[PDB]
């Protein structure tokens, strides 16, 4: 008979803790006794529950400096961009400008749907002959991601877009992402140099990225904004066409 | 219907369809004439294994019966965990750590202990050593 739960042997202990959420593990657990902090501070506790969840494979190979930290950030990553191709409309987004016949949505072409590396970017928003632009705000405390993890860990923060435009297009395609503090005081922003816009303003699908490493302590928000502006000179009904917007939260 | 003879760690034998008792893992390997012993698993316990085993034989968030079987004291559940342990039985391993990982939420340090009897190995400047390296992942 085991008459203690701490007389099952330590691989069987592990095994428990992997199932009880790790925020509490973490808080409550680790305190209830010399052991049980002794057992949750291994590597292999959470090497495990990230095996268990998919976060990695036998064939994971890169040193990880905290594995508590690097489980959090990959349990609770994801795209923090509602509605990014547009299977719901302008939802979650503000027309922060509006010009001439307005922002529609469309659909690809199946042809156009390969150019993106995931099969599930089925439709995009694209501006018409007059600036427009649009805006979504990210609440980070909202998403998952408290304010101490934001301060203590500063984890890194991927900002992506795609779009379209012609070289020759009327209206030029622009993106503003910035770092906001709990006043919404900008911490860091990221504009692309037009330059290198103008150059991936061919008629294909363009990739747009930007990692903020380092950033303040303080950041509670971000704000990403996109969209045409115009140039003055016709060149047809619309404009750039964006669609695929994400921003991530990745272990630093 | 074939069966096999297994043997319990206090003499009782027990017979059991042979491809019901290959959920075991450590079994499925020993076929690979007389009655398998078993150490670590007592009358009591082994009854309860072939159970769960017959319930799940045909079979592809704790289902509900699972749960109902599971009711039992904190003793009888930490020697089913080591009998699915010890016998490699993942589908039972999972319930039953589950089921105990289930008293461990939602309750304080105090609270853990309390539930299973286990005294406080702390010093308070121990304690609050822990909190601190916590900091991060508190609000």
């Amino acid at each position: 008979a085991v008459g203690n739960i701490n007389e099952l042997p330590e691989n069987i202990l592990l095994e428990l803790f992997t199932h009880v959420p790790a925020r509490q593990l973490l808080l409550n657990c680790r305190l209830v006794c010399s052991l049980w902090r002794d057992l949750i501070d291994l590597v292999t506790l959470w090497k495990r529950k990230c095996l268990r969840e998919g976060f990695i494979t036998e064939d994971w190979d890169q040193p990880v400096a905290d594995w508590k930290i690097f489980y959090f950030l990959r349990s609770l990553h994801r795209n923090l961009l509602h509605n990014p191709c547009a299977e719901e409309g302008f939802e979650f987004w503000s027309l922060d400008v509006n010009g001439g016949d307005e922002w529609k949505v469309e659909d690809l072409s199946r042809d156009q749907r390969k150019e993106f590396p995931n099969d599930q970017v089925k439709k995009y928003f694209v501006t018409s002959y007059y600036t427009c632009l649009k805006s979504q705000v990210v609440d980070l405390k909202a998403e998952g991601y408290w304010e101490e993890l934001m301060d203590t860990t500063r984890p890194d923060i991927e900002v992506k877009d795609w779009f379209a435009a012609r070289p020759d297009c009327g209206s030029k395609y622009q993106l503003c992402v910035q770092l906001l503090s709990s006043a919404h005081a900008p911490l860091g922003t990221f504009q692309p140099d037009p330059a290198t816009i103008q150059q991936k303003s061919d008629a294909k699908w363009r990739e747009v990225s930007h990692t903020f490493s380092n950033y303040p302590p303080g950041v509670r928000y971000i704000w990403f904004q996109h969209g045409g502006v115009d140039t003055h000179y016709w060149a047809g009904w619309y404009g750039p066409r964006v669609t695929n917007s994400s921003i991530t939260i990745r272990p630093p | 219907m074939p069966s096999i003879k297994l043997q319990s760690s206090d003499g009782e034998i027990f017979e059991v369809d042979v491809e019901i008792a290959k959920q075991s893992v450590t079994i499925k390997t020993m076929l690979e004439d007389d009655p398998v012993p078993l150490p670590n698993v007592n009358a009591a316990i082994l009854k309860k294994v072939i159970q769960w085993c017959t319930h799940h034989k045909d079979d592809p968030d704790i289902p509900v019966w699972d749960q109902e079987f599971l009711k039992v004291d904190q003793g009888t559940l930490f020697e089913l965990i080591l009998a699915a342990n010890y016998l490699d039985i993942k589908g039972l391993l999972d319930v039953t750590c589950k089921t105990v990982a289930n008293m461990i939420k939602g309750k304080t340090p105090e609270e853990i202990r309390k539930t299973f009897n286990i005294k406080n190995d702390f010093t308070e400047e121990e304690e609050a050593q822990v909190r601190k390296e916590n900091q991060w992942c508190e609000e």
